[PDB]
């Protein structure tokens, strides 16, 4: 803790002698023009001092050391090392101050994309989106990052990751009352899952959500939509989702609050309802 | 107007107009007393009478709840409204039979 | 008669679970089968790289 | 009351199975990509080191 | 957007740069003889341009550049990287032009196997068959590719993948092809699962499928086959499917179409169909005369 | 009644057997994954150090 | 047992993702290394 | 068809070229002292020829070529590549004629244990034991190989891996009229999994087997063993295994053969048994 802090001070001295190496580059490298390996080992000692700071729990200092090492190392060579240093700096910045982590991760995104490795690019896009969501309140940037990551994943035929990202995007859009995109995504994911034998059980839930979203926009067209879903999937009426939706819509034909209240309480009597469904029902049934 | 123009479904602005069974339109679009044909599909065509109300936005034809239920119209949808002329010697109404019942139980 | 309906529901759900595990078995078996092959490949890779690098570095360093 | 418990826990187990299935499918998707990456690196290192050793002679 | 337009513009610029660079590389080798650095640098530029172009949402020219770079690299006695680039170009063309992607994938298959790897070639065969069947209306080529993949997997004693390929081939054959191959494959897979660790209770479905396939030939063969299955597998004797088969056979024996219809309806109500037994049942019922 | 008892008992027993089998099986995959993780770390460290030392030696020669 | 599955497989998923990241890192690093080494040999 | 014929023809041509290569290379080494690159070229040609032989669906000759390359390479003062060649030759010989496959895999095991790796040695041991079991009737060699593999796995702290080998050894020992080793392994594995949240569910089953294999001697010892196991596993009485064992004991005590057989039949009806359990129960019913 404190002796490790003494060695962290020694690492600050290591950064000071790295500045001495920069002074060498400035003045003495004229006679040491061939000392490129000297710059390489300067970057190495930079990284070691940054690791020492990381052990010292000096997150800001470790991140600054990582950023300096990344900037010095990206001398138009060893691009992957610079990108790795930038993502390490972002990870160090994940806690404490993550704002600059966003910019560093964007630079790493640009570099990795320049290489063309779409998997890591989409992974970092999801990372920045989730840190945005859990730290900042802006959602439009998060939804754009989710869209870009899902497109990248779908480009390489990675259907599952793109489908889950699009499901989250549809849920967020429904929260932001953009129901056309939500219903489109839910229908697409349901029809895709139903096609394979391994993903036929989940379909019901998706349909439910889609139906609800549709029932939010047009009440009359809700009957046509539910009939279309029923005929598309003969085994959709049996499940409790279709029965409950039918009960709700047939009760809404007459202005009787008691019916829908009892129905929702009974459905909740068998399992707890999440925040999304509870809020959606409360908002929609108000009128 | 004569040939037909695209218009947007709207809610009836006032209950009093909802009692007139008239497709309420803005003053800038048509004149009161005109009869127009609402088109939603090649087979589904209906005819309404136009009444002018200040609150109606131009380019939208307001329909009361009974009209929406009868025509299956959705607010905010697109329809094609054209001017409809009644042959007074052939289309004039001589005798009606209608079904009337309490609106609210 | 309601007991008949609930037991029919139980039959449907239980058959669904049985078929679900029936599916699960082959998938996990294939996962393990791929795991063993990747293990073999990585062990061979590390072994060859280590020996080749050691031998060639020793040969090229002691010739001077 | 036992029947209701059966229903609730059966549906809970079903949902758990479905989500486990989705996650397992994701892992299976990743496995092939990691395997192909391993094969590519293996071939690259083998050819590179063999060519370098041949040139050394 | 600025990103796509700039990416396409720089892709055109670097493609022109690479073309002039290969021409100047020919000129250099004829004038200075600097070695092979020029051609390798041109190939690297081509690869960079191709990857950034496939980022740029336009795929056709990206795959074309990948193929050209792979060809130029194979021109220099290098196959591994050429084969990997062929695979990448085929993946890119998967969404652009099926025929060119298929050509690249088969080239990659042959070069990779010639190197000495089969499982990767088996995966490529499976992918080729899948891309054939999904978008193109053809089966025979898919059947042959799946058979080759199964053969390669069994050569490397990969029992699971080979069995899956054989089962898929048998199902496809039973759908259209004759029953003998399907009968034999289904019987083999059913008998090769009597002592599986996790699938000790799985062969019954395969035996049921084989019994149905036998029933599509003749009544005598059907009853003989079900009797042989009964004698061979005691557990199949206590199977609901065995009772269903016996009921259906007895109903068909007296030419009581009502009995067959009610039996199949009760089976459907008890157990949901699978979209594959229904067609066979309909075909059998059509010949009730 | 009797039929319900029989069907439920048999299917539950089959499910229990399958579940215990897969629980036992997961451990081998876990251990194999751990071993490959260790091997990958060894490979990465060794190759990185070897390449850096070789580059340093090449610079010294030149 | 289902819950124990879920948690165990979740841990496996996390660590498989980590090892995949590492293997791709190694692949790219060795590719760049061989490129640089061949260029250096060409210089000689 | 045509592909196989072409591959076989060009592989015969490659074998002719390879024998020419080895002969002329030794001649040139004698007359010029060119070094050892030609031997490496010959080894690579042999490896490619063996691969092409494997393509032609000729596994015996492919394995012969692989073994020739392995021996030449180990003569070139390098074992591990020769080890890979030997393992590939054994894999090729798995089908057709595996007699030499066993010897070549044993040589691979020898070189690996000389190097030191344990897990690959254990894998080769279990593979050889499985080959003996499936293709040969002599179970003594298989038992020895399985015991050695189990010992190696246990030494490497791989309890899970060693458990499977120990269970197989116990089963085969019980098959060959040997119960002491089987009894010891069964009780040891049952005790081992006592405190594991996962394997505890299995703890009962093995114990039951032990009890059944402890009844092959006498009655009083069986009662003592079952009551001791119940004392160590109080929950054991919850299952039906204890009830079935007690029913068997009481029925055999009074020479009630018919009730014993009926109980066994009904137990089979509720849940079917395997060949091992069925034959064991039949042997028990012999007296």
């Amino acid at each position: 803790g404190m002796d490790t802090s003494g060695k962290q001070a020694e690492a600050m001295a290591l950064l000071a002698e790295a500045e001495r190496k920069v002074k060498n580059s400035q003045s003495f490298f004229s006679g040491l023009f061939g000392g490129s390996s000297k710059i390489e080992e300067a970057c190495e000692i930079y990284a070691r001092a940054a690791n020492m700071f990381k052990m010292a729990k000096n997150w800001s200092a470790a991140g600054n050391a990582f950023c300096q090492a990344a900037q010095l190392h990206l001398q138009l060579q060893s691009k992957h090392d610079a990108a790795t240093c930038f993502v390490d700096a972002g990870n160090a910045f994940k806690k404490a101050d993550p704002q600059e982590a966003i910019n560093c991760l964007m630079r790493a995104i640009e570099i990795y994309t320049d290489m063309g490795r779409f998997t890591i690019a989409a992974k970092h896009h999801i990372s920045i989106a989730e840190i945005y969501e859990t730290e900042l309140v802006d959602v439009e940037k998060a939804i754009a990052h989710y869209e870009q990551s899902a497109d990248y994943y779908k480009g390489e035929e990675s259907n599952s990751s793109a489908n889950k990202c699009l499901l989250k995007v549809a849920g967020y859009a429904a929260q932001l009352e953009q129901y056309q995109k939500a219903i489109d995504i839910y229908e697409q994911v349901g029809t895709s899952a139903m096609d394979s034998p391994l993903l036929k059980y989940s379909a019901k839930d998706y349909f439910f959500k889609a139906a609800l979203c549709h029932f939010c926009i047009d009440m009359l067209n809700a009957k046509l939509a539910v009939q279309k879903y029923e005929e598309l999937f003969p085994a959709f009426s049996d499940s409790r989702e279709c029965k409950l939706m039918k009960k709700l819509l047939e009760a809404h034909e007459e202005q009787n609050v008691d019916s829908y209240t009892e129905s929702v309480k009974e459905y909740d009597s068998i399992s707890r309802l999440d925040q999304w469904l509870t809020t959606m029902l409360l908002r929609i049934k108000k009128t | 107007n004569m040939a037909g123009r695209s218009m947007q479904a709207a809610r009836c602005p006032t209950d009093e107009l909802s009692l007139s069974n008239c497709a309420v339109v803005s003053e800038k679009d048509y004149q009161s007393g005109q009869h127009v044909i609402v088109r939603t599909s090649p087979n589904h065509k209906y005819i309404f009478t136009l009444r002018t109300h200040p609150s109606v936005v131009p380019g939208s034809v307001a329909f009361s709840l009974p009209q929406r239920k009868w025509a299956g119209l959705s607010i905010g949808q697109e329809i094609e409204v054209a001017l409809y002329s009644f042959d007074k010697a052939k289309q004039c109404i001589g005798t009606m039979t209608i079904e009337i019942d309490f609106l609210q139980k | 008669e309601t007991r008949h309906s609930e037991i029919i529901k139980l039959e449907n759900s239980i058959r669904e679970l049985h078929d679900m595990f029936m599916d699960m078995a082959m998938l996990v078996e294939s996962q393990g089968e791929m795991i063993d092959r990747i293990e073999y490949n990585v062990e061979h890779a590390v072994d060859y790289v280590e020996r080749a690098v050691s031998d060639t570095k020793k040969a090229v360093k002691y010739q001077s | 009351e036992s029947t209701r418990r059966m229903l609730q826990l059966v549906e809970e187990s079903k949902d758990a199975g479905i989500r486990t299935l989705v996650m397992l499918d994701e892992q299976g998707e990743q496995l092939e990509r990691i395997e192909e990456g391993m094969d590519q690196i293996n071939k690259d290192m083998k050819e590179a080191e063999k060519n370098l050793t041949d040139l050394g002679k």
